[PDB]
């Protein structure tokens, strides 16, 4: 366990002295060779080689053989240049990142512009792939310069390795980018590239990063019309559907920190991002229960996504995965609401206030007798005096809980003329207010005639630009 | 003096290496702990990052003021005067300004990827980067740029959470002063061997703005809608359609399609030797006399223009 350390250190110190003494062509390479072949026998151990390989890279940081790495980098050769890239590499650690990002970018970045050798490409795509995992800083430095058009033309090669280090690339400098280096990759147009990687029917880790990426992607609201209009989301429903992520599992772990990256791709309201993230949090909740390690989904909170996930369902997919995650972990999957919400009685009300979270009131609506009809037409007062919600912060809760149920639901017991649609096609945010329509009396042939003051008493539109909104679409496409 | 408070706003809001590097070497020489660089997308910030935010800002005595009431980020943005005074047990108006100072230094320093359709917080920003705290008071409201010419002070008021009203006044001046204003080529191929070939073609031919369609209802009718046509021929592509006069691979009945249309085939060859027109049937023979494109995996750039030279 710690006399693996007291193995690899000495050696490693007189690899590095022998690095220093050789200043040749073969002897070098072959120094760097060593060197490789014993950070290889580090990586191997079971469950005990990772704290030894971490600590046998802070041993070669605090040697100086980072920045002799990052001479030998800027040597004229060929050889030694793809050994010490190769080392550089796999030295690359969570520690070691700060001291490259500090000094050896420009170095890295001379040695994207060469692209032609294989033996080159394939590692300075995976130093490339660890390097936009550092900070948004190095992304905007990497992304400006020449670093994103070295990844962008690697993606045209057949070469197995090479495209996995590319997706993965791509995918951590859509996670640790921001808002200007997602703007430049798509103006350049990344997500196009992801076609042949999203499509290789020869690998299959290849393909989820890649869908992964196009998910990343997809998760900015400025950015999905041109991904859309790219076609690679189209390969993401059926793959998803056509894998298991108990095998993937294996090759799929990740720090806390990345685990906080796939929480806001269920919470995007997009099919793929959806299915992407239920897939990934269900092989890493697998990965985290086989351990006990399991706070950690309660403490980002995936959980509750996952039973929003559950219970507003129209995907047979994201659904399965998602009750798969819930069942991995140590809690019971809710079930599917129905959707009829006029149609519902006071146990469909109680479900729903189980699966939301909303279960220290449960027995404030059952006293009340409170259904589905009234459940539609809940207001701030009825909320703080007769159901004991004091709390304007539990009201505003309640209300985008309320938001989300109003949207998912199912008004043909009561619309005639079809009005959820219409208030859909101008804004999907906008069928919330169906049910503050429909039990007016209204439909398609009255809203010309109505008011501000009729939407906001009767129909009970807060948002006045809401109101101006409806009212300028009701004068302009309904008045005929 | 107070430095030690700066210097973790300076950590906990950094875009730059050097600076945050200082502060954290400043914060490690000195007795205290030093803060983590805080999560830019506000808006998916669940219960524990707000919680982080609040050691970090010096807002530690609320900290179970906001678990209790289960606030995240949503519900961070969207605080007012009222649900600080009665609900989170914060009386002083005092400290409910320098708690609305914080949540200015927040919403300044914020990724609004989640939620910003058009782009609204460069335009506040170019408007006076003290704008940019009111991105989230117009994006939940329902707006883009292409509203904020009928929006009135009222909606900015109420709706929006504007309360100074030369803010107002100037986002209504400049909102009414400057925001007033079937497929081409089918690539058929082999679906075990000529899959990423086909896929680069689809990528080269959709950067020079061709609508290419790829993958007896969907497929006879993708042809007849197609106005080219491209062939991949890998190792192995013509091998299921010797011999196939019952009609069975989809090749088969593409190429059979294309050259019972009469489109412009063009051939891609990767590879692949000529086959004999004794094995094929009678009726694709005809794809053995069109003029064939070599690939070329070292100039695919040259190789494409050779494609779209020959195309319409």
């Amino acid at each position: 366990v710690q006399d693996a350390l007291e193995r690899a250190l000495p050696e490693l110190q007189q690899a590095l002295s022998a690095l220093k003494q050789a200043g040749g062509a073969r002897a070098v390479g072959a120094g760097l060779a060593e060197v490789f072949q014993l950070v290889e026998e580090a990586w191997l151990l079971p469950a005990v080689g990772r704290e030894v390989a971490q600590g046998l890279c802070d041993a070669i940081r605090l040697d100086g053989g980072l920045d002799l790495l990052l001479r030998l980098l800027q040597a004229p050769e060929l050889e030694t240049r793809v050994q010490a890239a190769r080392l550089l590499e796999q030295i690359l650690v969570a520690e070691n990142r700060d001291r490259v990002a500090r000094i050896g970018l420009g170095v890295i970045l001379n040695l994207a512009k060469e692209r032609e050798p294989v033996e080159l490409a394939r590692s300075v795509a995976g130093i490339l792939e660890h390097m936009f995992k550092h900070s948004e800083e190095t992304c905007q430095r990497l992304v400006a310069a020449g670093g994103l058009d070295a990844v962008l033309y690697w993606c045209r090669r057949t070469d197995p390795a090479l495209l996995r280090h590319c997706a993965l690339a791509l995918g951590n400098c859509a996670l640790h980018g921001g808002q200007a280096v997602q703007r430049r990759m798509v103006e350049k147009r990344a997500a196009e590239w992801l076609f042949p990687l999203a499509f290789s029917k020869e690998d299959e880790l290849l393909r989820l990063h890649a869908c992964l990426a196009v998910a990343v992607l997809a998760t900015n609201k400025e950015v999905e019309r041109e991904v859309e209009r790219s076609g690679t989301l189209a390969l993401v429903e059926p793959l998803v559907a056509s894998l298991d992520p108990g095998r993937f599992a294996r090759c799929l772990g990740r720090g806390p920190d990345d685990l906080q990256r796939l929480v806001p791709l269920l919470d995007s309201n997009r099919l793929e991002a959806q299915c992407i993230g239920a897939f990934y949090l269900c092989a890493e909740a697998a990965i985290k229960s086989l351990q006990g390690k399991t706070k950690v989904f309660s403490d980002i909170g995936a959980i509750q996504s996952l039973k929003r996930l559950v219970s507003y369902s129209t995907n047979g997919t994201k659904s399965a995965l998602a009750k798969r995650a819930l069942r991995l972990l140590g809690e019971e999957v809710p079930r599917p609401i129905l959707p009829s919400v006029p149609s519902w009685k006071e146990a469909e009300v109680q479900t729903w206030l189980q699966q939301i979270g909303f279960s220290k009131y449960c027995e404030s609506f059952r006293e009340q007798q409170v259904d589905g009809d009234l459940l539609l037409r809940l207001t701030e007062e009825e909320l703080q005096t007769d159901l004991g919600m004091k709390s304007g912060i539990t009201r505003k809760r309640f209300f985008r809980e309320l938001t989300e149920l109003k949207t998912f639901a199912n008004y043909s017991t009561c619309d005639r003329s079809n009005l959820a649609d219409w208030l859909g096609s101008l804004d999907p945010r906008f069928r919330q207010y169906t049910y503050g329509l429909v039990s007016c009396g209204l439909d398609r042939s009255l809203l010309h005639r109505v008011s501000e003051q009729q939407l906001l008493e009767d129909c009970g539109i807060h948002l006045g630009v809401h109101r101006a909104r409806i009212l300028t679409a009701a004068r302009e496409m309904l008045h005929s | 003096i107070g430095a030690i408070q700066s210097l973790k706003r300076l950590v906990s809001y950094s875009t730059n290496g050097t600076k945050s590097a200082l502060a954290k070497r400043a914060l490690r020489l000195l007795g205290e702990e030093v803060p983590r660089p805080i999560l830019p997308s506000v808006p998916s910030w669940k219960e524990a990052e707000v919680q982080t935010w609040l050691q970090q800002i010096g807002f530690s005595k609320y900290c179970e003021s906001f678990r209790e009431q289960q606030v995240d980020g949503d519900l961070l943005l969207r605080l007012t005067e009222e649900e600080l005074q009665t609900d989170l047990g914060m009386k002083s108006g005092i400290t409910r300004k320098r708690f609305f100072r914080e949540l200015t230094e927040l919403k300044t320093f914020a990724n609004y990827s989640t939620c910003d359709r058009s782009n609204l917080a460069d335009w506040l920003g170019s408007l006076d980067p003290r704008f940019r705290q009111y991105t989230y008071g117009l994006v939940s409201c329902g707006l883009d740029r292409s509203l904020l010419h009928r929006v009135s002070e009222q909606q900015l008021l109420e709706d929006c959470g504007i309360h100074l009203g030369v803010h107002r006044a100037r986002i209504l001046t400049a909102a009414r002063e400057m925001l007033h204003s079937t497929p081409d080529v089918f690539i058929s191929y082999r679906r075990n061997s000529g899959s990423q070939l086909a896929s680069l073609l689809k990528v080269h031919l959709q950067l020079h703005g061709f609508s290419v369609f790829i993958d007896e209802d969907k497929l006879i009718q993708s042809v007849m809608g197609a106005r080219n046509f491209v062939l991949v021929l890998s190792p192995g592509a013509l091998d299921k359609c010797m011999q196939d006069h019952d009609c069975k691979d989809w090749v088969h009945k593409e190429i059979v399609t294309a050259l019972s249309c009469g489109k412009n085939i063009v051939p891609i060859i990767d590879g692949f030797e000529w086959p004999e027109p004794q094995v094929l049937p009678e009726d694709m023979q005809a794809v053995l006399t069109f003029n064939g494109i070599k690939w070329s995996h070292e100039y695919q750039e040259a190789t494409i223009e050779k494609i779209i030279r020959f195309l319409q």
